């Protein structure tokens, strides 16, 4: 409460002009974050913001608890669902931010280059909605070759992303394979391409 | 016969004068010509047909074809600065190859190294 409003204040007498900066890393929580957030935007503080959401993610579920509501995925409370639906707001901002970007790079390699795998999840799912699916080619991050393989079964996309996604030849005929033999429809060109793809992998 | 495989040597001779010392399109133009590989679609295959009918001579050429395809390829595709761009092409034209360079590596040097020029 009072505290907040001193964060604001504290944001604020940053807005005018490192310290403020540093200071509100501290303060950092909740919604209010949300008008905050463009404050620090002001003094392109675009990189730090993101490491600023997160780590306010991880503050309040600490630790974990949300992986596990997923497992379940129940509607009841299951792990709560409240963790998750708090983070997921989070989330919804560090990607509400992230487009506002569009110095591009410095802000999306903190990004990635964060541990969290419901993160980076849904950091695809959002690519995914964006069509930005071809960049996940590119990411690099650890967390992705298992977001592929879940997502693996228009989903077909993520699979043309998948074999293509593999360099080695093996993994990627065996996708392909699937991706032939798989019950969405597929016209049988299209499935012959998969198999003269995967089949060139010899 | 004879004079056929003369005259294709001679094309690709003259492929390497001007591989090189620049003139990366010309390159190109000049491989296609010989029809030896694989330009158009994923056709690819038929040049796999007609591969093992090849003459030992030329049989033996097509490492080199094949990479120098790869490499003007590249050079030419080097990603352009900031209208009509087909980059589509001579990229199509690097696939059909790979596939190419897939089907017949064993009975090749062993360098599908093409990989390496391939990506960047």
């Amino acid at each position: 409460d009072a505290i907040c409003s001193k964060a604001n204040e504290l944001l604020q007498r940053s807005r005018q002009v490192r310290e403020s900066l540093k200071e509100y890393q501290k303060i950092s929580n909740q919604v209010d974050l949300s008008n905050v957030c463009a404050q620090y935007r002001q003094v392109r503080f675009y990189e730090g913001v993101v490491e600023l959401s997160l780590t306010a993610a991880e503050k309040k579920d600490p630790q974990g608890l949300g992986l596990h509501f997923y497992k379940h995925g129940e509607p009841e409370e299951d792990v709560g669902l409240q963790a998750f639906q708090e983070r997921l707001n989070s989330y919804k901002c560090i990607t509400d931010t992230l487009q506002e970007l569009v110095e591009a790079g410095h802000h999306f390699e903190q990004m990635l280059k964060l541990s969290q795998r419901l993160f980076s999840i849904a950091l695809y799912n959002w690519l995914i909605q964006v069509d930005l699916a071809d960049k996940l080619l590119q990411v690099a991050s650890p967390f992705l070759e298992p977001h592929l393989v879940r997502m693996a079964k228009r989903y077909m996309d993520l699979l043309w992303r998948y074999y293509e996604k593999n360099r080695s030849f093996s993994n990627a005929a065996r996708v392909l394979s699937r991706l032939a033999d798989m019950h969405t429809e597929i016209s049988l060109q299209q499935r012959l391409e998969y198999i003269a793809r995967a089949i060139l992998s010899a | 016969f004879v004079d056929s495989t003369f005259y294709l040597l001679l094309d690709l001779i003259t492929f390497f004068d001007e591989y090189h010392s620049g003139h990366i399109d010309r390159a190109f133009d000049i491989i296609e010509r010989l029809k030896l590989v694989p330009l158009n679609q994923e056709s690819v295959e038929e040049r796999v047909a007609a591969f093992r009918n090849f003459s030992d001579e030329i049989r033996h050429n097509l490492s080199e074809v094949l990479l120098a395809t790869m490499n003007i390829l590249f050079t030419q595709f080097k990603r352009l600065k900031g209208i009509e761009d087909r980059d589509s092409q001579l990229r199509s034209q690097a696939r059909t190859l790979i596939t190419f360079a897939g089907m017949i590596p064993y009975r090749t040097s062993g360098d599908t190294n093409a990989r390496l020029v391939q990506m960047e």
